[PDB]
């Protein structure tokens, strides 16, 4: 009896502007938005998520969480595929770009129900963000000389593993810096031809141990069985190895080729042509000096024992995507056939060995000098598998922290823990002011919309909010006898956790923030911002 | 007067219900309208986000059960079939000019009446049509107005961000495409490539033709210049029998002999090939030579293409080898025998995109192409698609710019002009009727609805920056010379429209009053809302 | 943010129920308005029903909860104190100009700039007022003009058959108690009474006094021509001693010797009112004798005045005496031994109507009565307050011509002039605003109700006589003359207004669009009703 106005379409859903739904479209942000206020910070933490088949999956990052989640409303969607812009290419900041976009979105709400226009609101953020890019090539501090050296590594690694796995930064940072400067040539003033990709690094773990006994190898580990009697071969260099595509057995024909026995007569004609017929390819392997044999495909019976007597380790890889990696080392290459071992595409191994590390035997692959390795991997041990599998996630966020050295801005920096958060906020509402119209409400808004990372810190580590805060912004804002300002332009957050009066200094930790990582953060988060403030209307239908 | 299972709206019954069903549909694409409006996201059942603020998507990507967008979905259809674009102005056009038709409905209006109010004043719209319009000189070196046209096709669908960025491309690709000459001009000839990897604001035009599947090996290599391209047909990859079978030679005597046999057909045309290489651009520099080679490349041809620096290429799209057979002018030669120097083709810079999942090839800079590849780049899949429709739409705007030497001034100046003159025409002239002056002014306050549209998007007054266009039409109207006036958006104020350069197809406008025109009168000639057939 | 007890609208929904409730009053009073109108018919739930089309008198029978209503009824309490007339007009100009003004809240416009635009317009009709209204001599002679202007105020509350009648009744009421200089009129003096069983159209003026009580008598003169009046204000009833005593008798006999002895106290007063008789034309012809007698009458006098045939009357109101010694000219005598020749007034022919329920005296053809009455008959309860209303609201509507030596055309004739004068005169001056232009033409707009509501209750399509009036207007001023024109409601074309003799009285108009101003602005200023004190 009751009718219903505007909705002239279907009894799908429809989401107009008429009934606010712009706010409750950021309601249903801000409810994933405090998730990542949990997230990002020393203090942040896993969260356990159970997938629809039964697998428990456990990383703190936030990126990899909305894989794992489930999204309705595809108001979320966009945040989300805005999230992966930045976990794609610079690999780190995905906490950055999801929490400021969604604090973005709440300054922006004040606008909204004190009647500006969502037009004026975008073009303020737009003329915001072309004065903060200006900015940040001015607020560069430091500059990375890009000498990958150890030491130099250390700097930059060591904030990436902070506010995701703390306490063991002193240690993962050691860990991490090594297998970097294993996969790096030698070079200097060159970015011509890029060398660090993003799969030159791979993450292993076993039980047992800790995380000082973790060591770091120059090369790819395996942690399989060498599925023989020979345990690893000698220590003389250069040892050939050989990838085969095509299973260890006698040589059949392509199509059909299965073995029947009629009679006894052809019994002890294929037996014994099978033991004569891959005897003979194994000799011709291990003539050339091959005592290395990579098998993508099962591996026959009697094959095994030949190669048991000419002292040839056995090895099998069934994943393509290790074989990709094992290419790039040695210089291999699978051949289509078998008892074929042309030297032109067989690899060089200086040293392949079978030690024990964490309690199980496992036979690793590496090198010593010649035949320089583009890919490391790096063992972890420890006794906790929940913070074993943390640590595998927060690798992977180092490793693309590293590949943002190339040519993009890669050697600028900027003060990090708050710090740059804080400071931009003086500089746009110096420009605020500046700038007359309309504008002003949505410029001021857009450098207030940066306190919610300093607060997020401080309410996470227990600090109050009325004390610590009005503390960063006297940390940041000062008043020198003079014309040149002066002292501390280091001062931070600090998440304390042991005790302090105010704030510490950045220069004591040396924590700082790339800029290609920051300067990209800031577009996404705006650009997101941008999409989300300029819908004013949702169609949906069920499904 | 009934049966079972019927409904049935009749006296003006019907008039009410189909007005309010089409205030719905017209508030939905008001916020849409101009550059200054809402971009509105929709998803129907795919989880694919698209944004866009074209009035004909809208309507196809949502099933609307109210029969009268069904005829406005129709009068959509018809827009972008012959102008291209304005579907959401001509839906705006409709729907308030059925609010001002309903409310002398109520006054006793007679349907019929209105509907002839608007063939009146149709005619007399025509006749400022053809007065207000002005006429654009045939001359190429328009060009910088060309970028006045661009940017007011742009700025519409995009953030007004990216219509800097796409205002060199859009531009200079109808001009590279269209030969100076009376003709015509062909959109299909432009390709459009979309790419989801690089940033939106890192674009550019591609003026050669772009292909997918370039050849791989470590030596080949990165930027060749001025390179000759050749079209091959012939396979220089290792071929097997119709029915399965290998070659498995268990000696190096063996080798050579069941190996022969697959590069016998390889080798007599890959030797051939070399041979061209040596007899031309053998000694002179600044000189290429580069392989199509639709078919595949086996990895021995490979280390020979290396040895000379070849650019070897493979898997080749049929649809492109036609057009490189334009771009480069190389005939396709089917057997190498019979190959010429005469055959090769020329090309400029040949550069490949090094990206690990999908590579790039350029045949850019040719000296008669006749060809233009617009690569689209953005990070998310709805920027993709935003672009997309603005590309497509702003190719087809400058279209009808360059066909039509009638050029129409926007930013409202053609609606207020033509609601003020609709409105002092009959009263100077008297010569419509008595009764219908009625009707015919429900066509003319509905012609303001534009102009109010786009500063309401904005948040201006509607009211304060139409006195003020009247202040200044006024002005106008007193002195003796020309004077066009417009609405400045940004400003708040009025503006002179030919000097901000923002411009409307005349076209488009023209079939804009006459498309709303029978489709708004159609909707109030339905007295009875029939359902049977079931 | 809320209290118990209470109910509030907010934003702009507060306006529109009270302009939409304020609409449902106008479709109410929008029938009946006019001489085309409809009489309607109210029931209290009591037994009583009311005929009256007056819109004051039917807004003050019902009972209405909408709060704006309650206001409309209270503007019209100071209408009918000060115009007499008109009240259903008001209302529609105040219904109709929050419906024109609804339209243009809905586009956003601030009520203040409408409040504002009303104000504006109505100083400017004040000024438009005094140059359309026709200056009308002060002369006596004008009664032949006069019936005109009875028309006008008695068509519109009767069915046109009682208009004829009531032409020379209600035009001579007014004229014959006013004596012939500027001074003023005193419709006091004017007594309406009213008697059943007969027909509406037997209703005729009485120029003297009605009395109520007759003469009861088979042998007192029906007809007596030049008698002369004497108000007696001694009791002629049964008196008792000046003395404090009791009857004592023996026999029925002896009671009539006591009670004798108290009636000669009346028979010597009997006997000095019979010599006056005699002494002052007594035999004389063409001559008579007629006693007021406001107190009673014993049945024994009542034999001894018809001897003389002598009018006798008894039990008079103590109200109509005074009218009575106005009217006649005699003094009022207490005491009969002081009775006096001179205190005798004179009179005309006396007629007395013989009915069986109630016999009427009539006072008429005097030398100075200086008073009249309108006799009312009528056989039902609607018929007498019918026309009565229609009296009262006839006799102030001659009453305001008059004294105001200003008169209006009616039938539409200042509605639609001003309406095309504010119209022009707003182009060519603006000198209020350009947003005030919204609330000049919702004015406007909003006078033309008053002639479409006339034609659409006769009718004839308010389309086709809206356009022959403005045809013709436009005529007229393309001759460079004067030319009043009105809506003519029996043919439904236009009419000439001074030939047709529809007037309106210039004080009715002018508290007529600033009333209806006034108050609809008001109503317009309400940003949201409060629900307090329960």
């Amino acid at each position: 009896q009751n009718p219903n106005a505007g909705l002239f379409k279907q009894g799908y859903n429809s989401y107009s502007n008429a009934d606010g739904q712009i706010i409750k479209s950021i309601a249903a942000i801000r409810e994933l938005h405090q998730m990542c206020l949990t997230s990002m910070g020393p203090c942040g933490r896993n969260k356990i998520i159970v997938n629809h088949l039964g697998k428990i999956i456990i990383t703190n990052d936030a990126a990899t969480m909305l894989r794992e989640l489930d999204i309705v409303h595809p108001a979320v969607k966009v945040l989300v595929m805005a999230t992966e812009q930045q976990k794609i290419d610079m690999g780190d900041g995905t906490n950055l770009v999801m929490i400021l976009a969604g604090e973005l979105l709440n300054v922006s709400e004040k606008l909204i129900s004190m009647g500006l226009s969502a037009v004026e609101i975008i073009q303020g953020y737009n003329m915001a963000r072309k004065f903060t890019l200006k900015e940040l090539d001015e607020m560069v501090v430091g500059e990375i000389t890009d000498k990958n050296d150890k030491n130099e590594l250390l700097k930059m690694i060591k904030p990436v593993i902070s506010s995701k796995k703390y306490g063991s930064e002193d240690i993962l940072s050691e860990l991490v810096s090594e297998a970097v400067s294993h996969v790096l040539p030698v070079a200097q003033q060159a970015g011509e031809i890029p060398y660090f990709n993003v799969d030159s690094i791979r993450v292993v773990k076993i039980m047992g141990g800790s995380l000082s006994n973790s060591t770091v190898i120059k090369g790819m580990v395996f942690n399989r069985e060498p599925e023989g009697h020979v345990k690893s071969l000698s220590e003389d260099k250069k040892h050939k190895v050989a990838v085969f595509t095509c299973p260890l057995d006698i040589a059949n024909t392509e199509t059909k080729g299965t073995v029947l026995l009629h009679n006894a007569q052809e019994m002890l004609d294929f037996s014994k042509g099978e033991e004569k017929q891959i005897d003979a390819m194994m000799k011709e392997i291990a003539d050339m000096g091959v005592e290395c044999i990579v098998a993508g495909a099962g591996v026959g019976e009697l094959a095994l024992h030949y190669l048991n007597r000419y002292g040839i380790l056995v090895l099998k890889v069934p994943s393509k995507f290790e074989l990709r990696r094992l290419c790039r080392v040695c210089g291999a290459t699978p051949l289509p056939r078998l008892g074929a071992p042309t030297p032109e595409e067989l690899g060089l191994v200086e040293t392949v060995k079978t030690m024990e590390i964490g309690g199980d035997r496992v036979t690793v692959f590496k090198q010593e000098q010649g035949e320089i390795s583009r890919t490391s991997t790096i063992i972890l041990r420890g006794a906790t598998q929940n913070n074993l599998d943390d640590i595998e996630r927060a690798i992977d966020d180092g490793v693309a922290a590293v590949k943002g050295l190339m040519k993009p801005s890669g050697g600028k920096l900027l003060p990090g823990a708050g710090a740059t958060e804080i400071e931009l906020i003086s500089r746009i509402t110096k420009y605020g002011e500046r700038t007359p119209g309309l504008l002003q409400l949505a410029i001021k808004q857009f450098a207030v919309a940066f306190e919610v990372v300093p607060r997020t810190l401080a309410e996470t580590a227990g600090l109050d909010v009325n004390e610590v805060l009005p503390n960063l912004y006297a940390a940041h804002n000062v008043t020198e006898p003079g014309a040149v300002k002066t002292d501390h332009l280091y001062k931070g957050v600090d998440i304390d956790g042991e005790s302090d009066e105010g704030v510490k200094d950045i220069r004591e930790e040396n924590i700082y923030d790339m800029l290609a990582t920051k300067k990209f953060a800031i577009n996404v988060a705006t650009e997101a911002a941008t999409t989300v403030l300029s819908i004013d209307q949702i169609i949906m239908a069920k499904k | 007067l009934l049966n079972p299972k019927a409904e049935s709206l009749r006296r003006d019954a019907a008039l009410k219900v189909n007005v309010t069903s089409a205030e719905g549909l017209q508030s939905v694409l008001e916020t849409n309208l101009g550059p200054k409006g809402t971009l509105k996201m929709l998803v129907d059942g795919a989880g694919n986000i698209k944004l866009t603020k074209d009035g004909k998507v809208l309507l196809t990507e949502m099933q609307i059960q109210s029969p009268t967008a069904v005829l406005i979905a129709r009068a959509a259809a018809a827009q972008d079939e012959i102008t291209g674009d304005g579907t959401t102005t001509v839906v705006c056009l409709v729907g308030e000019l059925l609010r001002q038709a309903h409310r002398f409905i109520q006054e006793g209006v007679h349907p019929r009446i209105i509907t002839d109010g608007f063939e009146i004043a149709r005619k007399e719209s025509m006749k400022f049509l053809d007065e207000f319009k002005i006429s654009k000189t045939n001359l190429s070196n328009d060009r910088e107005f060309l970028l006045q046209v661009a940017r007011s096709s742009l700025l519409t669908k995009v953030d007004a961000d990216l219509t800097e960025v796409l205002t060199p491309i859009v531009t200079d690709a109808v001009l590279s495409v269209y030969d100076a000459q009376a003709d015509n001009l062909d959109l299909h000839m432009v390709e459009i490539m979309q790419m989801q990897h690089l940033s939106p604001k890192d674009t550019t035009f591609i003026k050669g033709l772009v292909l997918d599947h370039g050849g791989r090996h470590p030596d080949m290599p990165t930027r060749v210049k001025n390179a000759y391209v050749l079209i091959l047909n012939v396979s220089l990859e290792y071929e097997k029998t119709e029915v399965n079978s290998g070659f498995f030679y268990s000696s190096a005597d063996q080798r050579d002999k069941l190996a022969a046999s697959e590069r016998k057909f390889v080798d007599a045309k890959l030797k051939k090939i070399i041979d061209l290489k040596n007899e031309v651009c053998g000694m002179d520099p600044d000189k290429g030579f580069v392989i199509i080679n639709q078919k595949g490349i086996d990895p021995m041809s490979l280390d020979v293409f290396a040895k000379h620096n070849i650019l070897a290429l493979r898997r080749a799209k049929r649809r492109n080898m036609e057009r490189l057979q334009l771009v480069t002018g190389g005939e396709a030669q089917n057997s190498v025998e019979d190959l010429s120097p005469q055959i090769l083709g020329f090309s400029g810079l040949v550069y490949q995109e090094t990206i690990g999942e999908e590579k790039f090839t350029y045949v850019t800079e040719n000296t008669d192409p006749k060809s233009c590849t617009i690569l689209i780049k953005g990070s998310t899949h709805y920027a993709l698609a935003q672009t997309k429709d603005a590309v497509r739409d702003g190719l087809r705007a400058v279209a009808n710019v360059l066909k039509d030497k009638n050029i129409i001034p926007g930013a409202g100046a053609f609606y207020i002009a033509l609601s003020r003159y609709l409105r002092s025409a009959n009263m100077n002239k008297l010569g419509a009727k008595g009764k219908t002056k009625t009707g015919i002014e429900a066509f003319a306050e509905a012609l303001l609805v534009i102009p109010k549209t786009l500063v309401k998007n904005s948040g201006f007054d509607p009211l304060d920056v139409l006195a003020m266009v009247e202040d200044e039409l006024d002005d106008a109207q007193d002195s003796d010379e020309t004077r066009y006036v417009g609405v400045d958006l940004n400003i708040g104020d009025s503006c002179d429209p030919t000097i901000e350069g923002i411009w409307d197809s005349y076209r488009v406008l023209r079939n804009a009053i006459t498309g709303a025109t029978g489709i708004a009168s159609n909707l109030l000639l339905c007295d009875e809302l029939l359902r049977a057939g079931r």
